[PDB]
RNA sequence: GCGGCGG
DNA sequence: CCGCCGC
């Protein structure tokens, strides 16, 4: 099935949960811009017509592959609501 | 590949003094086996139309010079009287199995295209009988028989898949 | 191709007139070939002599009925929409009281349908059908009371529906309990009306019961006789004068209520035999002498004493027993309606006898069509009775020709009271097909006929038996009544005989739907064939006595549903009705007299009979089924033949040599292949497309017409509005689209234009084809019905060709059905040793579970019919027999494997390998030589088999042979939209359809649920927002979508705000909240 | 700033509320005119009232200002009267 | 809403 | 239960 989906559901207390992080993730991902990643070196997701899936082909499969390293964190309140898309479209291009 | 029937406008259709219909008559063109001679034969139409009291059979075609139809007491139609009957069917070189919505081939505004049937072989069979000569028992004498329509040899269809086969062999040349 | 048949019960007559069930039933039904010097006793003439001598002094009394000149011919009746009806009139003469003066003269009283020589009708344009039926035949009945365990009721029952239901009961409390409508009244104060004195009443009755003590009760009331029936009718709910107003006892006495059925065995019979013994007049009416006869009333309470009392003859009546069931052939059911119309028709006569001046008024004065045209026509357009003609194949007409349906009027079976209905009766042996019923709510409650079953004088489904005196065995038969068939003891056709004369001991045989083995000295009746035990329709599966009846039903229905293909085969293997069925059917066309051919046109053939005719017989060329499938006439003969008479001149639709085909028949190894047959999958070889085996022709009919609004008329030409020049090439008439030409999904079929416009008749989405017929209705109609506001009306036929497709479905008769997986390359699918590659793979899977061996028996004899070129015919239950099927496979391993021998070579070291696993496996005797091995193998009905893409053998001997499967009704065409976004409802804001947009499909809350439960918030959300309300979340979406972008987020629905309002509309005042129970604004 | 709706709630509509939601008040019964599509003022369609009829006109609302008061069937029919049972007039005749 | 079929 | 086809 899934890439490491075993992994997800472990790193979450709840399935629910799960989607909402990948999902909301995936919107950054394409909103500022879809170099907000944190992985895109060597080991970065592809397809096979060409390598190209390295520009924007399914945004929710990067989500998973961000998540599935430490690299993101999640909360119930993390950052403050409004601050956050303040910040990341000066950081963002 | 196509046919045409002068007063005729649709593959469902009939033509009078004209036992057959349009859908029996081309069913029956499909089991016609026609042979070229040279790739400067791509498409050819052959022609043909007789008239009144006569059985119209595969050889009525008017010759094609260099192309032979080994099909010739092939039943095309029956005619009664008065049975105008006027057709030019396409034929053409091709390989597999084509459906007439895959082609939709258009000489003529009303004319209807036909399946295509390319394979000149009905039927392919292999024996492995045991012995002919060795210092081992345990040996293989592989034997095929196959069956050609007529368009081309046993031997001739053989070596083109033996050939179709080497072909294929050497594609394994550049890695990557 | 030798036909071979293994039959040896001497099949003693041939089957009857497959379709006499309507045919003779509207004969008789309306006498209108002959006569009226002869004229019949039922049908129409009855109906009128029923309601015609008119009493108001007036006189109307019936001539002769005669009609005669149908308006137009059955044809142009279908292409003008126009019913096939014949003018009606008769000769009715009114006579005075003036008993020097009288008139006599004719009014035509509107146009009744007519019966076709197949036996439909023609209504309204299509072609359609009329539904046996039926019921408790108006009689009188006794069965065991409901709850109280004690004694029994009476049961008297007469139709029409007007008639009373009298019921009578005896209670613990005191006396007679006999209930009409609703409400009970004491059975003596009846009988006291009539003229049964205590004495003679008591007597006579209670001499042997002692229940009496029930009826001389009366000391009050039974003391005043006539004083007794203004006494009874008091006892009516209503006030009303009790001046000897007969009225509503003028209603049970011998006109309406009551019934008119024919003096003698319509309801008669139910009395005589029963209960009682003689009848006068037609039902318990005499209301003649002041005084009332009645020698019904004191029989039904002389049995019902009888049967609490001794075993004067045990009378416990079993109501299924088609012994006390009817069935209501066409004609009972248009003559029903018919008298219903004369009794409508009567009731405006008799106001116009008191509404003019004497002699003034004649025939017109009395006469007005109006009633009975609207009586019949009513009932062949809305009667929930006649039906479209299942026409997808002849057969299937024909079943839908003869089924028997329970609901109906209402008044003789509804819908939640079944159970003991739905059952198959012990009675219906050989009356009713115990597998043609439906699969389903509806099961049991609407089935089929029987072989032989033929309706009798009045309704009880009758079938032929043999009688047999001693140790022989007769050819005279009797088609035997339900209720006499019980009487005597019959046996099986399966009986061993000489001739003459019974061959064994214990033979078996049936006493009362009781299984005995009874001897040859007590064998009374015998039965004529397995066949009448089942019908035609089921009469046709192969090997049916190997055959589960549950599935043997799923085939018997799955041929009903079976569709005209181009190259029509008959089954290798088949039961015997294949003949008959497109004989009595009427698909192809036969040859009255002896003689020879003349012209063998494609449209026409001429034939010259030597007895001095020349007839031209017209081949409908390809004509439209009411189902949309092709039905074409080819004919078979050459020209100048000497023809046999009743020889096929031409094929029917699947009737291809005079024998039915549906389907054909398929070079079959039973396997399972990846998984492309994995539940119920089907795998086919690309083969079989080349060949064009499974290919039916198809047509659509589109129908657009020219309103006339109040805006300006809709014009039908080629000017198209907007512009278009390429769109209008092949619409080149102007308006119409040319004959000939290629209708793709969005062309223009017709066109059109309205006020404010282009309105065009265009391609539907899914698909069109060739335009092949049409038809235009222009002002000066020649003689068409066109409706109000219609100026004119147009017609396209359009066709294409179905070839076989990975969607389509096929099944063999047995039952095994399913859809197509993948149509493999004849590269690599399962071959013979000999190049030959089979045509279908099925999955053995199927079978066990099931219970269908018949099919694996068909394969098997089929494998002989291969190699040994030839077709077999076997009987339902005494077909084929496994000893003799390898008796034919041993003579068929010396074609296939025999030529081997001497085309050259031997056995194949792939064929000695699968040997080894088959003797390790037990199918093969160890010890004995390849070429014998093989043949004991063959013999089992295996055959080995390589591969194809391996061509290494398929460890194991696997069946394979020619089955018989059919294509059915079920192309793909309607199982596929695919709709990205489009019109919606504008009342309702749904993405309804319509032309070119295709619908959604619904979501229901049994889905919702499904989602709710995944927890698919959004996907849920989604669903009821920008797929469905939002029209500015939607919006957003598309836009976002096609920007490559993220979807907005969700706004609320206008279900909410809606609501909101729909809320502030009224009173209520809904307001939504924020955190802390504030404001928010949804605007 | 703008808050989830969390609590819906349904109370009954003071006169001074109804002329709240409302927007211009229907003061006269001309559905449709036929010279102009165009809306035949301040009976039902008006745009004031309402709002433009050209490119949050079905969101307003407008209110008609009654004579002699009556009630709502809804809270006079309804099996139990609410207004019956609260005043203690024969509930129901 | 009436009727017919399919799962 | 859902999908279609027609007065």
């Amino acid at each position: 099935a899934e890439p490491g989906i075993d992994k997800l559901f472990g790193m979450v207390d709840s399935k629910y949960r799960l989607t909402v992080v990948v999902a909301k993730r995936a919107q950054q991902l394409l909103r500022h811009g879809f170099k907000n990643t944190v992985l895109e070196p060597e080991e970065r997701p592809k397809m096979q017509t060409l390598e190209g899936l390295f520009d924007d082909p399914n945004a929710v499969t990067w989500a998973m592959k961000e998540l599935l390293t430490g690299r993101l964190v999640f909360g119930e309140n993390l950052v403050p609501e409004d601050r956050l898309q303040k910040e990341m479209e000066r950081l963002y291009p | 590949t196509s046919v045409y029937i002068e007063d005729v406008l649709h593959e469902f259709s009939t033509i009078p003094g004209v036992k057959e219909d349009v859908v029996e008559i081309i069913l029956n063109l499909k089991e016609l086996v026609v042979r070229f001679l040279n790739p400067s034969l791509q498409t050819v139409t052959l022609l043909l139309k007789a008239e009144g009291p006569k059985e119209v059979k595969a050889r009525d075609f008017l010759p094609v010079a260099d192309v032979e139809i080994m099909n010739p007491d092939l039943h095309i139609a029956t005619l009664e009287e008065g049975g105008r009957l006027n057709m030019e069917v396409r034929v053409d070189r091709g390989v597999g199995y084509v459906p007439a919505e895959k082609h939709g081939i258009k000489d003529r505004i009303n004319a209807i295209p036909v399946d295509a049937v390319f394979s000149p072989v009905r039927r392919v069979a292999f024996q492995v009988e045991d012995t002919r000569l060795g210092q081992r028992t345990d040996l293989d004498k592989l034997t095929l028989r196959i069956w050609t329509d007529g368009s081309v040899t046993p031997l001739e269809a053989l070596n083109q898949a033996v050939e179709i086969l080497r072909e294929h062999l050497t594609y394994f040349s550049n890695p990557q | 191709m030798e036909i071979k048949r293994f039959g040896r019960i001497r099949e003693v007559i041939p089957l009857p007139p497959l379709t006499e069930i309507q045919v003779e039933s509207y004969r008789r039904a309306l006498q209108a070939d002959v006569p009226p010097e002869k004229r019949e006793n039922v049908g129409i003439q009855a109906a009128f002599r029923e309601t015609f001598p008119i009493e108001e002094g007036l006189v109307l009394d019936f001539l002769e009925y005669r009609l005669g000149e149908p308006p137009f011919p059955q044809d142009e009746c279908r292409e003008k929409d126009l019913t096939y009806q014949a003018p009606l009139y008769a000769r009715l003469q009114l006579i005075h009281k003036d008993t020097g003066l009288i008139k006599e003269d004719e009014v035509f009283l509107g146009h009744i349908p007519l019966m076709t020589e197949d036996g439909s009708f023609i209504i309204n344009g299509a072609d359609r059908v009329i539904v046996s039926q039926i019921h408790r035949s108006p009689g009188v009945y006794f069965t065991p009371d409901p709850a109280r365990p004690g004694r029994y009721i009476a049961s008297i029952i007469p139709l029409p529906k007007r008639g009373p239901w009298i019921d009578l009961e005896v209670e613990p409390n005191g006396v007679v309990s006999m209930k009409v409508n609703k409400r009970k009244f004491p059975l003596v104060l009846l009988l006291r009306v009539l003229g049964y004195d205590q004495e003679t009443l008591a007597r006579e009755l209670g001499a042997y019961g002692e229940l009496v003590q029930g009826l001389m009760d009366e000391s009050v009331f039974a003391m005043r006789p006539e004083e007794a029936l203004i006494r009874l009718f008091t006892l009516l709910r209503p006030g009303d004068p009790p001046k000897r107003d007969k009225a509503v006892a003028y209603v049970y006495g011998l006109i309406a209520d009551p019934r008119r059925y024919d003096l003698g065995e319509a309801g008669r019979y139910k009395a005589e035999e029963k209960l009682g013994i003689r009848l006068s007049g037609r039902t318990l009416a005499r209301f003649e002498d002041g005084e009332f006869k009645d020698e019904v009333f004191l029989p039904t309470l002389r049995y019902l004493f009888a049967l609490t009392a001794g075993v004067p003859g045990h009378e416990v009546d079993d109501i299924d027993h088609l012994g006390n069931r009817r069935i209501r052939t066409v004609g009972e059911l248009m003559t029903d309606q018919f008298r219903v119309g004369l009794a409508r028709l009567a009731r405006g006569v008799r106001e116009r006898m008191l509404m003019g001046s004497e002699d003034s008024l004649t025939p017109a004065k009395l006469v007005n069509s109006r009633p009975l045209e609207a009586a019949i026509r009513e009932f062949f357009s809305r009667s929930q009775l006649s039906q479209f003609k299942d026409e997808t194949n002849p057969l299937s007409s024909l079943r839908h020709k003869r089924r028997i349906s329970a609901l109906g009027p209402g008044g003789l079976t509804r819908e939640r009271a079944g159970f003991d209905v739905r059952d198959v009766h012990r009675t219906h042996y050989g009356r009713i097909c115990p597998v043609e019923t439906p699969e389903g709510a509806n099961i049991g409650l609407i089935t089929s006929l029987a072989a032989y079953a033929r309706v009798d004088e009045l309704g009880f489904i009758r079938t032929p038996y043999r009688r047999v005196v001693g140790g022989v065995v007769t050819d005279e038969v009797v088609y035997m009544t339900a209720t006499e068939e019980d009487r005597y003891t019959i046996a099986q056709a399966n009986t061993p005989l000489e001739g003459n004369r019974i061959a064994a001991e214990r033979v078996v045989a049936r006493r009362k739907g009781e299984p005995v083995i009874v001897s040859p000295e007590e064998v009374e009746f015998m039965d004529v064939s397995p066949k009448q035990v089942f019908s035609v329709n089921t009469n046709l599966i192969p090997f049916l006595e190997h055959d589960d009846a549950n599935r043997a039903l799923m085939g018997s229905n799955m041929q009903t549903q079976a569709v005209p293909l181009i190259r029509a085969q008959a089954p290798v293997v088949m039961t015997g009705l294949e003949e008959r069925v497109v004989r009595d059917s009427l698909a192809a066309l036969y040859a009255e007299e002896d003689g020879e051919v003349a012209k063998v046109d494609g449209n026409r053939i001429v034939v010259r009979y030597e007895d001095g005719r020349l007839v031209e017989y017209p081949l409908r060329r390809f004509y439209r089924s009411n189902q949309g499938t092709a039905l074409d006439q080819r004919p078979r003969v050459v020209v100048g033949q000497r023809v046999r008479k009743g020889d096929l001149l031409a094929d029917g639709p699947a009737s291809e040599n005079g024998f039915l085909a549906l389907g054909q028949n398929v070079l079959v190894a039973i396997m399972p292949f990846d998984g492309y047959n994995f539940e119920d999958a089907i795998v086919i070889s690309e083969e079989l497309l080349k060949r064009d085996f499974y290919t039916s022709i198809h047509i659509e009919r589109y129908e657009i017409e020219a309103r006339d609004t109040k805006l300006g008329p809709e014009r039908i030409t080629r000017d198209i509005p907007h512009l278009s020049e390429a769109a209008l090439r092949d619409l080149d008439e102007e308006g119409v689209v040319r004959i000939g030409a290629e209708v793709k999904p969005g062309d223009i079929l017709v066109g059109r234009t309205s006020f404010k416009k282009d309105t065009s008749l265009r391609v539907p989405p899914g698909e069109g084809g060739i335009v092949v017929r049409t038809v235009r209705l222009r002002r000066g109609d020649p003689g068409v019905e066109l409706k109000p506001g219609v100026r004119e009306v147009v017609r396209v036929y359009v066709a294409q060709k179905r070839k076989l497709q990975v969607g389509d479905k096929l099944a063999n008769r047995h039952g095994n059905k399913g859809v197509v997986a993948k149509i493999l390359p004849v590269e690599d699918m399962p071959h013979l040793p000999d190049g030959t590659p089979v045509d279908v793979i099925l999955n053995p899977l199927g079978v066990p579970s099931r219970m269908n061996l018949g099919q694996i028996l068909e394969t098997h004899l089929g494998l002989a019919g291969y190699f040994l070129g030839q077709r077999y015919i076997s009987p339902i239950f005494d077909g084929a027999k496994e000893p003799e099927i390898k008796e034919l496979l041993a003579q068929a391993f010396e074609v296939y494997f025999g030529k081997r021998k001497g085309e050259g070579f031997g056995v194949d070291k792939r064929e000695v390998e699968v040997l080894r696993r088959a003797e390790k496996l037990g199918l093969v005797t160890p010890g004995k030589t390849p070429e014998e091995q093989l043949k004991e193998l063959f013999l089992q009905g295996k055959v080995v088999l390589y591969d194809g893409r391996t061509g290494e053998p398929i460890e194991g001997p696997i069946v394979v042979g020619q089955m018989f499967i059919m294509k059915l009704y079920h192309m793909v065409e309607d199982k596929m939209h695919a709709r990205s976004t489009g019109p919606y409802s504008l009342i309702t804001q749904q993405p309804l359809g319509g032309k070119a947009q295709f619908g959604g499909q619904r979501f229901g809350e049994m889905e919702v649920w499904a989602l709710e439960a995944y927890g698919a918030a959004h996907t849920l959300q989604e669903m009821l927002t920008l797929k469905s309300d939002d029209i500015e979340g939607r919006n957003a979406a598309y836009e976002a979508i096609i920007k490559g972008e993220d979807v907005p987020e969700p706004s609320v629905p206008e279900s909410f705000r809606v609501l909101v309002k729909e809320l502030q509309a009224l009173a209520l005042d809904v307001q939504t909240l924020d955190e802390k129970d504030n404001p928010v604004d949804i605007f | 700033m703008k808050k989830e709706v969390r609590k819906v709630r349904i109370a009954l509509a003071s006169p001074e509320k109804i002329r709240s939601w409302s927007y211009g008040e229907v003061e006269k019964p001309e559905t449709i005119n036929y010279r102009t599509l165009k809306p035949e003022r301040d009976g039902l369609f008006d745009e004031r009232i309402f709002g433009p009829i050209k490119d949050v006109r079905r969101y307003r609302m407008g209110h008609i200002e009654l004579a002699t008061p009556a009630a709502h069937i809804w809270f006079v029919k309804d099996v139990p009267s609410k207004i019956g049972t609260l005043l203690d007039l024969s509930a129901t005749e």
